[PDB]
Order: C-alpha cells, then structure tokens, then sequence
C-alpha cells in the first residue's frame, strides 16, 4: 500500500499551511500517513508534512 | 499542476496553520 512507500513528487507543491510537506517536482517522499481526500503525509529529506497525494507518483 | 484538494479535516491537527 502507499504507507511507507516511496514515491517521487511529480510536480512542485509549496505548502498552503505549516504541516505541509513543500516539495519540487522529482523530490523523494516517504509517505508516512495516508488518508483519502487527496492528502497524505510524508517525509522528503528533513522535512514532514502533508502534501496532495496527486503530486507523486510510486517510484 | 493537478488539483490540490481542499485540506480534508481527518488530515489537519491544531498544527494545520496558515
């Protein structure tokens, strides 16, 4: 499943709100919480947060 | 880009600040 999978941010996403996972496009995401509605949390690199989960894509 | 869905509420804590 998409939990602690690793997916790569396919587009650029700048966070609307400080729990917000701000990625570019390429960038490696670990996902780490999913919740359906479009969101999922994750981690790239040193940083946590939401992001929409149509912005990755599974590696 | 593709449409970022609104924030669901089962997503946000006290920590979903803007």
């Amino acid at each position: 499943g998409p939990l602690g999978s690793v997916v790569r941010a396919k587009f650029n996403f700048q966070q609307t709100n400080e729990d917000e996972l701000s990625f570019s496009k390429g960038d490696v995401i670990h996902v780490t919480r999913v919740e359906e509605g479009g969101w999922w949390e994750g981690t790239h690199n040193g940083r946590t947060g939401w992001f929409p989960s149509n912005y990755v894509r599974e590696i | 880009p593709p449409v970022i869905a609104p924030r669901p509420e089962h997503t946000k804590s006290i920590y979903t600040r803007s």
